[PDB]
């Protein structure tokens, strides 16, 4: 009466791998634009009422 | 006016496992050179979203908003998750009372989101088939994407603004605005090239990863007993800690989960 | 640890082997803390920014109460971008990237 | 139409029944905070002190 | 079933699992709802996955 | 099990013990090894049909 | 009421609570989505066919 435990299996079959990453939301929280200078300036230029 | 900073990663393997790796299955140059960006992309989000964290001015009213933030409990129907919603759009218009602008986002805790999605009014798909971009839990009635942080250690409800009117004018809090101008690089969005060594007293190679950005906030944002000054450096969060306006934090209170 | 559970950033200003000296909050050492000086908890480390905290917040729970600083602004988290001179000294201990593959 | 302050005009918002785009495609002409749901625009003051 | 690991909060789904009453409008079938979305929530904090 | 469980109906102790991971669903395929040895006793499928 | 996540972003990569996997990989089949032969016998004592 021959099983299958008289049988040895060989290699398990790699059925699917499985990493994890975080959505990672930078993209759209946040406004990017490149600098091509080790210092980035923004300027803030404001209208102002004759009292400041 | 903000000097930029870096952020550097090193890993190295031994050839006898990126050897076998092949053997098993993955590219290992290839897949090692994934691992790096995966990471610093990992690491960037944990910057951004924990930048704003200690940015944005906090919102506070008499009533129940008083000490900081709303505590928010299960019982008595929605009424708990509605109240959450109507904090988030009191944030809008409080954005567009000063500064002005749509406030065309928003983030929160993964247990902070769920509350405020909790309220209905939170269709996941927009009706529009705007950006969308996924990356975002629902849309919520306002309009506003709803984004979901798993990360900052808070339970925390932030709205902000992006906004990019086109040619230079582009206005948001938190700039980013990485530098890698100048540099050889394949596909420029990379933002940062690699490096082998190989170290002589072993044989195995490291790979190594470097990235710089400006990550200042948004102007209109001077820093208190300042006031009065116009080379105010947006870059370093003690400075702008609470004295901002382009976005409105609101943590929220609840029982603790039991593990 | 997964990079996605805790939240901490070993690559910059933080650092790794800088985390070593940094003091780790215990009930005890709370009332110490000044302006500046970091302190990291659960691998998260922040610096404080108004001095003596932990002081008007009277929160038993520890953990808790750090997170009410967050809020009030009496602490900030130190999630932060490295300076330029950090990695160019010929000393510069650089954040390490680590795997493990598991197979069930 | 209708007309409300920034801090009044919120909870008006939270209310529900205040979806962004309008239903239908009508002048909309943006310049609006929402559309509520009976069909007024809701224009946002940001300028008055009053909260009406 | 014999998996899935249970998600109790302290105040109100404690004992593993949370009752409800028929009286007093939704206020209960939504209570439901509230935990759907916190377990959903809860999934990606930890899984890092969509929950669909 | 049912140390812990109070409640005194048989079924909804049983039935608090799920939850609480006391008790498991035995639902569960049969290993390999049962099928073969010349005695095993495979679940039947029975039918039965009624005319209205 | 149990939430849970299926995700198969392509290729290998799947990932999913409960993986079943069923296995049929080299049988002989009729179709792909059978899994699993039938079998017929008919025992000598009685002549009545059983179907397995």
């Amino acid at each position: 009466s021959t099983t299958t435990n008289s049988n040895s299996i060989g290699r398990p079959n790699l059925v699917a791998l499985t990493r994890a990453t975080t959505k990672l939301i930078y993209s759209d929280i946040v406004a990017t634009q490149r600098t091509n200078q080790p210092v980035a300036a923004f300027y803030g230029i404001k209208y102002l009422n004759p009292d400041n | 006016q903000t000097a930029v900073k870096s952020r550097k990663l090193k890993t190295g393997i031994t050839v006898e496992l990126a050897q076998d790796l092949e053997a098993n299955g993955f590219d290992a140059p290839n897949f090692l050179e994934d691992l790096l960006a995966t990471e610093m992309a990992d690491e960037i989000n944990k910057d951004i979203l924990q930048s704003l964290i200690t940015v944005s001015k906090r919102y506070k009213v008499t009533g129940i908003t008083d000490s900081g933030f709303i505590d928010l409990s299960y019982a008595s129907a929605p009424e708990a998750g509605r109240s959450l919603y109507r904090m988030v759009c009191e944030m809008v218009s409080h954005i567009q009372k000063e500064s002005t602008y749509t406030a065309t986002f928003c983030v929160a805790s993964a247990r902070a989101a769920a509350i405020l999605a909790a309220s209905g009014w939170l269709k996941h798909k927009p009706e529009d088939d705007k950006y969308l971009s996924q990356n975002a839990y629902g849309f919520l009635a306002n309009g506003l994407p709803l984004y979901c942080d798993t990360n900052s250690p808070l339970d925390y409800v932030i709205v902000g603004v992006v906004e990019n009117i086109g040619e230079k004018e582009i206005v948001g809090s938190i700039f980013y605005a990485p530098y890698t101008e100048g540099l050889d690089l394949d596909d420029p969005e990379h933002v940062g090239a690699f490096k082998v060594v190989v170290d002589p007293e072993s044989l195995q190679p490291s790979i190594g990863l470097l990235v710089r950005y400006a990550l200042s906030a948004n102007p209109y944002t001077v820093a208190k007993d300042e006031k009065e000054a116009r080379i105010i450096d947006g870059g370093d969060m003690d400075k702008m800690a609470g004295r901002s306006d382009l976005s409105v934090l609101l943590g929220v209170k609840l029982p603790k989960i039991i593990i | 640890e997964f990079t996605f559970k805790t939240g901490a950033t070993y690559a910059g200003e933080a650092g790794y082997v800088d985390r070593e000296q940094i003091t780790e909050l215990t009930e005890e050492s709370k009332l110490t803390l000044n302006k500046g000086d970091l302190f990291k908890y659960n691998n998260i480390v922040y610096k404080v920014l108004e001095d003596t905290p932990f002081a008007t917040i009277e929160e038993s729970d520890l953990e808790l109460a750090l997170q009410i600083a967050i809020v009030l602004l009496k602490v900030r988290l130190f999630s932060d971008a490295a300076s330029t001179s950090k990695f160019e000294s010929s000393d510069s201990e650089i954040a390490d990237a680590r795997f493990q593959i598991n197979k069930w």
